[PDB]
C-alpha cells in the first residue's frame, strides 16, 4: 500500500489529511511571529548596537540561523497545503531541506555556544575565555558554521523529489529501514547539546546560589531566563526525538512490513517537528528582547 | 575687635567695587550688538576621528602648527596625533594614569601632563635617543593639578586643586611664583596671547586675573553660581569667557572689569567642561555634559550650532591657532576634528 | 651618546658569503628604521637595504635584491646584512644608517662609522649634481646645486630632498632633511632651498670645518638614490 | 587664632588694590570686541568656511 | 596609494603604536581597580599592609588576579571634582575603624569620627558615579572595639541604641547603620567584613566580592544582567 523504494531501500511514507489540517496554520503562525522577531532583532544588532562583544556575536549568529530557518517555512507550508506535493523542482527542494536541517543544527549549536559562554561567565569568571576578542569569536563562529555545513551538505547530493505515485515528496525525514547519518545527526543534535546545556545551566544556577548572588533581582531574572531557555530547548526538541526513537523501535521490531502502524508515529513526528521551528520563532523573545542591555 | 573692623572694611571695599562696576556700565553688549548681522547657523562636520584611547579622554591641546595634537586619557597614555593623517606621532606612557590636564609647548619640543599625583611632568619630544622621556617632574602642589600651560620652553603655569596657581622654572624644577587668593579648587587656566597675564577659574565661582611677572591678582571676576570648570581669553587678550556647572557661559572684560554677556539656554541644564574661542572671537565653542558641543555667537548669545556626535561627556575642546578646525575630546575615548 | 658600530668587513673571495653586524647603543633601536648604505672606493654613496621598525617593511636595491638579506634583532640592538654571492662591485665601505619616520622627524640623522669589505678578483629617480669638485675660499658663500629626474615635491607639500656632508675620513652626516629643514647640531650657516626638480644648498661664511663631499639624496620613493657628490676643496 | 588678622589684612589690601583700577565704559568694551570680531571675520575659517581646496581636513 | 615612502613609514609607526596600545589596554582590562576610602587614617594602613603626595598606588596579586588599589588620602580637595575618575573601578573598599565611635575628630567642635565616616559613606555610596559600584565595607579594629566597649558604651555615639553592651549586638547595629545609608539597594550590594589587627582572610573577602562583581559584569556583557 504505502510501500516505496527511494534509494533501493525497502520503506514507506504517508500523505495524511491531518498534515493539511494542522501543519499549514501552525507554520504560518510560526513564520509570522518568528519573522517579525528575528527581523527586529537583526535590525537592533545591525544598527542600534554600538560595539558588540563576542557573546553578542554568538547571539547574532543564532539570530541569523533562526532567520534562515524561518525564511524557508513558506516552502514547507506550500508543500503541506497540498498533502506532501512538491511543485518547485529538483534544486529548490534540496536547498529547502539542506537549509532547514543546517539552520536547525546551527541554531542548536549556537544555543549550546551561548550556554557554554554563560557557563564560563558565571562558573569561571577570571578565565581567559571571557575576554576573547571579536576576531576569535569570528573564527569560532566560522568554524561552527563550517561544521554545520559539512554535516548537512549530504542532503544536497540526494536525487530529490521522490515522486511516489505522481506526488512529488520533498522530505528529508522518511521512515526507512537503513542506517542513515541524517537520523543519527537528528538524535545527536538533541542529546549531546541537551546534556551540555543542562550541565551548564545547572552549574550556573548552583554557582549563583552558592555565592548567595540570587538575592539580587536582576540575578533572579537571569536565573529565571536561563531556566526558560533550557525548558524551551527541551520542550521544542525532545518530542520529535522521542517520536523518532519510537520509530527506531518500530523499525527494529516490526520492520518495513504492514506500514499501517507507522502512520500515527509519522504524523506525530511531523507535528513535533513543527516545535523545532517554534523554537526559532521563540528564540528572539527568550534571548534578545529579554536582555536588559538590549535596545 | 580689629577682625570685625577689617571685615567691615572688606565689605565696604566690595561695595565700592560693585558700585564702580555698576556706574561704569551704560550700555550692555547685547544692546549694541543687536544692530549687527547674526552669524546664521554654523554647520560643522566631523572631518577626522582619532581612535586609540581606551579610557575617558580628560584633556587635549593643539599644537601651534595647527596640525599636531596631544591628548590625555586615563589609560596612562599621552598620544600625540597628526590630525591631518590621523597618525599617532607618539604614545607617551605616564607613571600615574590619573591625568587631568595636558599641555603642548608652543615650540613643539615638550608636552606636559598632570593630575591626581599633584605633579606636572614635562616630556621631551625631540630627544637624540629617538624616544620621549620625562624632562622633569614638577612637585610642590598639595592638590591635584587641574591645568597646565606652557609659557615657553622653560616656563609653565600650573593650575591645581590646592586653591593655588603656580609658575615654574623647568631648568630648576622650582616654584618660581605662587598665585594665591582663590578659595575653591582652581579648575581651569588660560594664558593671554602676549603671555603677560593669565586668568584662572576655581570652585569658589570666581575668576581671577593674575600678573605672571608680579605674582599678584589684579582683578577678580564673579557672577557664576557654581564651580568654574573652563576659561579662555578672547583672541585679542582683552576679554575672556568662563564655563561653569550652572549651564551658563559668561564673558568678562579685563578693562571694563565686569561681565558682558551670559551664554545660557533653557534646554541646557548640565555643566560646561570646556570653553574655546574661534580665531576672530565671534564664535564661542563650549563643551557640555550632555554629550555635545554648542557653538555660541559670542557677540549675540545665540546658539550658532551644535557639535553632536560624542556618546559621552565632551571633556575638552580646542581650536587651532590658524582657526582652521576645532577638536572635541570626550569621555567616550574619542577625539573628533570639525570644520 | 648615540653610536653605531659596524663589524664583519674584510677581504672576501668572489662568490663568497659574509654577514655584517651593526651594534646600536645610546638610542631606542626598536623605534628606528635602519638603512644600509655602501660607498665604493670611487667615492659614491649608494643605498643598499632598509628595514622598518618591527621588521614589517624591507626594501632592497635592485643590484642586491634577492642576493642580500637585511635583518635586525631588537633585544640586543643589532642590525644584520647577510650577504651571499659577493661579486667585485660589492667592494665598498658599508654604513649603518639610523632613520626614524613621523611627522617632523629627521631620518638619516645618524650614520655609523662604517665597515670596509673588499672582494678580490630605469624607473629610478636619477639624482644629478652638475659640479663634482669646486674650489672655495674660506669665509665666502658657496652654493651646491642638485637636480632630479622626477619632481621630489609630493602632494602633501613635502619636498623629499636630503643633504649630506661627508668630511674626509669621516662618516656622512645629515644637514638638511626636507629641502629646507636644518638638522640638529649643524650650524645655521647651512641653508637649503629649491623647488620641484631644481635644488641648491648654500653655505654662507664657509670654514675649513665644511670641507668635504656634499651629497643630495631623495626619499620620495624607494630605491633611495644619491647624487654623484660635490667636493669642496681649498 | 591671631593669625586670621593677617589674612584679613591681606584680603582688604587685595580689595583695595582691586578697587583702584581704571575702568573703561562697557559700551567702549562692546565697541572694541565688535571691532576685533569684524576686523578678523574674513580670516576665521570656522565662522566663514574655506573651500575644500584650502581645507587641510578635507 | 597616494602616499610617499616617509608617509607610509609614519603610517607603519602609527600602526605599531596602535598595536602596543592594544596590548596595554588588554593588560589593563584584566586588572582589578579598587578605590580605597575612609575617614582619615583609621584602617587604611593596616589593610594596605595586609594586601601587600597625591594618589597612592598599591599592587598585589591573589589567585592569579592582579589588583590595583588606589588610596585617595591626603587629597584634601573637593571630591566631586575628581571622584568621577574612579567611575569604572571594580569595587570601593571603605575602611571604618570600629574604635572611633567615642573619639572626636579634633577638627570641629563636638564632631564624632564615626559620624564623619557615616557621612563620607553616605556621600560615596549614594554618589552619581557609583550607582552600580559595589562597596567592600571593612569594619576595622574589632579587637580594640572588643576591649573598649565595656568601659565606654555605644550610646554615647548612637543615642537611639537600646541594645546590650555586647560586641556582637553592637557590631551588628553598627553594620546595620552603615548599610542603611545605601539608598540604592536595588542596584548595588554592600559587603561588610570585620577585620582584626592581624587578619589574613581580608584578601580572600576582597577576592570574593571582586569575583561577584566580575560575574555581574560578565552577565551584563552577555545580556543576562
Ligand atoms: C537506529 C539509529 C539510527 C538510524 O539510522 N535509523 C534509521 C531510520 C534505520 O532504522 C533501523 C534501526 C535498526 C535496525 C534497522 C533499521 C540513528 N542514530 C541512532 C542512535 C544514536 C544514539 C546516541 C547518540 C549520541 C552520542 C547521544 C547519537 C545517535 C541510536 N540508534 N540509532
Ligand atoms: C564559548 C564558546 C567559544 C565555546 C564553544 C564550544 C562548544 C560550545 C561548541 C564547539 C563545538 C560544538 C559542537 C560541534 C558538533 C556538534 C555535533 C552536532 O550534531 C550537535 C552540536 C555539537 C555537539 C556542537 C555543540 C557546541 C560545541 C560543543
Ligand atoms: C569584528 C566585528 C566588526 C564583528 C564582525 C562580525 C562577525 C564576527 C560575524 C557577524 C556575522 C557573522 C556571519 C553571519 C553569517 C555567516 C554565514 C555562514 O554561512 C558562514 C558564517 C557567517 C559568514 C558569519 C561569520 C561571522 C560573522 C561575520
Ligand atoms: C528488500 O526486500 C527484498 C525482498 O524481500 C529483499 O530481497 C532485500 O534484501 C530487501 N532489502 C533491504 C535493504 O531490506
Amino acid at each position: 500500500d504505502h510501500f516505496l523504494e527511494i534509494d533501493k531501500k525497502n520503506c514507506c511514507v504517508f500523505r495524511d489529511d491531518f498534515i493539511v489540517k494542522v501543519l499549514p496554520p501552525v507554520l504560518g503562525l510560526e513564520f509570522i511571529f518568528g519573522l517579525l522577531g528575528n527581523g527586529l532583532a537583526l535590525w537592533i544588532f545591525c544598527f542600534h548596537l554600538k560595539s558588540w562583544k563576542s557573546s553578542r556575536i554568538f547571539l547574532f549568529n543564532l539570530a541569523v540561523a533562526d532567520f534562515l530557518l524561518i525564511i524557508c517555512l513558506p516552502f514547507l507550508m506550500d508543500n503541506y497545503v497540498r498533502r506532501w506535493d512538491w511543485k518547485f523542482g529538483d534544486i529548490p527542494c534540496r536547498l529547502m531541506l539542506f537549509m532547514l536541517a543546517m539552520n536547525r543544527q546551527g541554531s542548536i549549536i549556537f544555543l549550546t555556544v551561548v550556554a557554554v559562554d554563560r557557563y564560563f561567565r558565571v562558573v569561571h569568571p577570571h578565565h581567559a575565555l571571557n575576554k576573547i576578542s571579536n576576531r576569535t569569536a569570528a573564527i569560532i563562529s566560522c568554524l561552527l558554521w563550517g561544521i554545520t555545513i559539512g554535516l548537512t551538505v549530504h542532503l544536497l547530493k540526494k536525487k530529490m523529489p521522490i515522486q511516489n505515485g505522481g506526488a512529488n515528496l520533498c522530505s528529508s525525514f522518511s521512515i526507512c529501514h537503513t542506517f542513515q547519518w541524517h537520523e543519527a545527526m537528528f538524535l545527536l543534535e538533541f542529546f549531546l547539546p541537551l546534556g551540555i546545556i543542562l550541565f551548564c545551566s545547572a552549574r550556573i544556577i548552583w554557582s549563583l546560589r552558592q555565592r548567595q548572588m540570587d538575592r539580587h533581582a536582576k540575578i533572579k531574572r537571569a536565573i529565571t531566563f536561563i531556566m526558560v531557555v533550557a525548558i524551551v530547548f527541551v520542550i521544542c526538541f525532545l518530542p520529535s526525538v522521542v517520536v523518532r526513537i519510537r520509530i527506531f523501535w518500530l523499525l527494529h521490531t516490526s520492520g518495513t512490513q504492514n506500514c499501517e502502524v507507522y502512520r500515527s508515529v509519522d504524523l506525530a513526528f511531523f507535528i513535533t517537528l513543527s516545535f523545532t521551528y517554534m523554537n526559532s520563532m521563540l528564540d528572539p523573545v527568550v534571548y534578545y528582547f529579554s536582555s536588559p542591555s538590549f535596545n | 575687635s580689629e577682625l570685625d573692623q577689617l571685615r567691615q572694611e572688606a565689605e565696604q571695599l566690595k561695595n565700592q567695587i560693585r558700585d564702580a562696576r555698576k556706574a561704569c556700565a551704560d550700555a550692555t553688549l547685547s544692546q549694541i550688538t543687536n544692530n549687527i548681522d547674526p552669524v546664521g547657523r554654523i554647520q560643522m562636520r566631523t572631518r577626522r576621528t582619532l581612535r586609540g584611547h581606551l579610557a575617558k579622554i580628560y584633556a587635549m591641546h593643539w599644537g601651534t602648527d595647527s596640525r599636531l595634537l596631544v591628548s590625555a586619557s586615563q589609560d596612562g597614555k599621552l598620544i600625540i596625533w597628526d590630525s591631518y593623517t590621523t597618525n599617532k606621532v607618539h604614545a607617551i606612557p605616564l607613571r600615574s594614569s590619573w591625568v587631568m590636564t595636558c599641555a603642548y609647548a608652543p615650540s613643539g619640543n615638550y608636552v606636559a601632563c598632570g593630575g591626581l599625583d599633584n605633579i606636572c611632568s614635562i616630556y621631551n619630544l625631540k630627544t637624540r635617543e629617538g624616544n620621549v622621556r620625562v624632562s622633569r617632574e614638577l612637585a610642590g602642589h598639595t592638590g591635584y593639578l587641574s591645568c597646565c600651560r606652557f609659557l615657553d620652553d622653560n616656563q609653565i603655569v600650573t593650575s591645581s586643586g590646592d586653591t593655588t596657581c603656580a609658575l615654574w622654572d623647568i631648568e630648576t624644577g622650582q616654584q618660581t611664583t605662587t598665585f594665591t587668593g582663590h578659595t575653591g579648587d582652581v579648575m581651569s587656566l588660560s594664558l593671554a596671547p602676549d603671555t603677560r597675564l593669565f586668568v584662572s577659574g576655581a570652585c569658589d565661582a570666581s575668576a581671577k586675573l593674575w600678573d605672571v611677572r608680579e605674582g599678584m591678582c589684579r582683578q577678580t571676576f564673579t557672577g557664576h553660581e557654581s564651580d568654574i570648570n573652563a576659561i579662555c581669553f578672547f583672541p585679542n587678550g582683552n576679554a575672556f569667557a568662563t564655563g561653569s556647572d550652572d549651564a551658563t557661559c559668561r564673558l568678562f572684560d579685563l578693562r571694563a572689569d565686569q561681565e558682558l554677556m551670559t551664554y545660557s539656554h533653557d534646554n541646557i541644564i548640565c555643566g560646561i567642561t570646556s570653553v574655546s574661542f574661534s580665531k576672530s572671537g565671534r564664535l564661542l565653542l563650549a563643551g557640555y555634559d550632555d554629550f555635545n558641543c554648542n557653538v555660541w555667537d559670542a557677540l549675540k548669545a545665540d546658539r550658532a550650532g551644535v557639535l553632536a556626535g560624542h556618546d559621552n561627556r565632551v571633556s575638552c575642546l580646542g581650536v587651532t591657532d590658524d582657526g582652521m578646525a576645532v577638536a572635541t575630546g570626550s569621555w567616550d575615548s574619542f577625539l573628533k576634528i570639525w570644520n | 651618546d648615540v653610536q653605531l658600530v659596524e663589524s664583519g668587513g674584510g677581504l672576501v673571495q668572489p662568490g663568497g658569503s659574509r654577514k655584517l653586524s651593526c651594534s646600536a647603543s645610546g638610542f631606542a633601536f626598536s623605534s628606528f628604521g635602519m638603512h644600509w648604505v655602501r660607498q665604493a672606493p670611487e667615492k659614491g654613496l649608494e643605498w643598499v637595504a632598509y628595514i622598518s621598525s618591527g621588521s614589517g617593511t624591507i626594501y632592497y636595491a635592485d643590484t642586491v635584491k634577492g642576493r642580500f638579506t637585511i635583518s635586525r634583532d631588537d633585544p640586543k640592538n643589532t642590525l644584520f646584512l647577510q650577504m651571499t654571492s659577493l661579486r667585485s662591485e660589492d667592494t665598498a665601505m658599508y654604513y649603518c644608517v639610523r632613520s626614524i619616520y613621523y611627522y617632523g622627524s629627521s631620518p638619516f640623522d645618524f650614520w655609523g662609522q662604517g665597515t670596509t669589505l673588499t672582494v678580490s678578483s630605469g624607473s629610478d629617480i636619477v639624482m644629478t649634481q652638475a659640479t663634482s669638485s669646486v674650489p672655495v675660499t674660506p669665509g665666502e658663500s658657496v652654493s651646491i646645486s642638485c637636480r632630479s629626474s622626477k619632481s621630489l615635491l609630493h602632494s602633501n607639500g613635502n619636498t623629499y630632498l636630503y643633504w649630506f656632508l661627508q668630511r674626509p675620513g669621516q662618516s656622512p652626516q645629515l644637514l638638511i632633511y626636507r629641502m629646507s629643514n636644518l638638522a640638529s647640531g649643524v650650524p645655521d650657516r647651512f641653508s637649503g632651498s629649491g623647488s620641484g626638480t631644481a635644488f641648491t644648498l648654500t653655505i654662507s661664511r664657509l670654514e675649513a670645518e665644511d670641507v668635504g663631499v656634499y651629497y643630495c639624496m631623495q626619499h620620495l620613493e624607494y630605491p633611495l638614490t644619491f647624487g654623484a657628490g660635490t667636493k669642496l676643496e681649498l | 587664632n591671631t593669625a586670621s588678622i593677617a589674612q584679613a589684612r591681606k584680603l582688604v589690601e587685595q580689595l583695595k588694590m582691586e578697587a583702584n583700577i581704571d575702568r573703561i565704559k562697557v559700551s567702549k568694551a562692546a565697541a572694541d570686541l565688535m571691532a576685533y570680531c569684524e576686523a578678523h571675520a574674513k580670516e576665521d575659517p570656522l565662522l566663514t568656511p574655506v573651500p575644500a581646496s584650502e581645507n587641510p581636513f578635507r | 596609494c597616494t602616499l610617499s615612502a616617509e608617509d607610509k613609514a609614519a603610517v607603519e609607526r602609527s600602526k605599531m603604536i596602535d598595536r602596543n596600545l592594544r596590548e596595554d589596554g588588554e593588560k589593563a582590562a584584566r586588572e582589578v581597580k579598587l578605590l580605597l576610602l575612609g575617614a582619615g587614617e583609621s584602617g587604611k594602613n593596616t589593610i594596605v599592609k595586609q594586601m601587600k603626595t597625591g594618589i597612592v598606588e598599591t599592587h598585589f596579586t591573589f589567585k592569579d588576579l592582579h589588583f590595583k588599589m588606589f588610596d585617595v588620602g591626603a587629597q584634601r580637595s573637593e571630591r566631586k571634582k575628581w571622584i568621577h575618575c574612579f567611575e569604572g573601578v571594580t569595587a570601593i573598599i571603605f575602611c571604618v575603624a570600629l574604635s572611633d565611635y567615642d573619639l572626636v575628630l579634633a577638627e570641629d567642635e563636638e564632631m564624632n569620627r564615626m559620624h564623619a565616616s557615616m557621612k563620607l559613606f553616605d556621600s560615596i555610596c549614594n554618589n552619581k558615579w557609583f550607582t552600580d559600584t559595589s562597596i567592600i565595607l571593612f569594619l576595622n579594629k574589632k579587637d580594640l572595639f572588643e576591649e573598649k566597649i565595656k568601659k565606654s558604651p555605644l550610646t554615647i555615639c548612637y543615642p537611639e541604641y537600646a541594645g546590650s553592651n555586647t560586641y556582637e549586638e553592637a557590631a551588628a547595629y553598627i553594620q546595620c547603620q552603615f548599610e542603611d545609608l545605601n539608598k540604592r539597594k536595588d542596584t548595588k550590594e554592600i559587603y561588610t567584613h570585620f577585620t582584626c589587627s592581624t587578619d589574613t582572610k581580608n584578601v580572600q573577602f576582597v577576592f570574593d566580592a571582586v569575583t561577584d562583581v566580575i560575574i555581574k559584569n560578565n552577565l551584563k556583557d552577555c545580556g543576562l544582567f
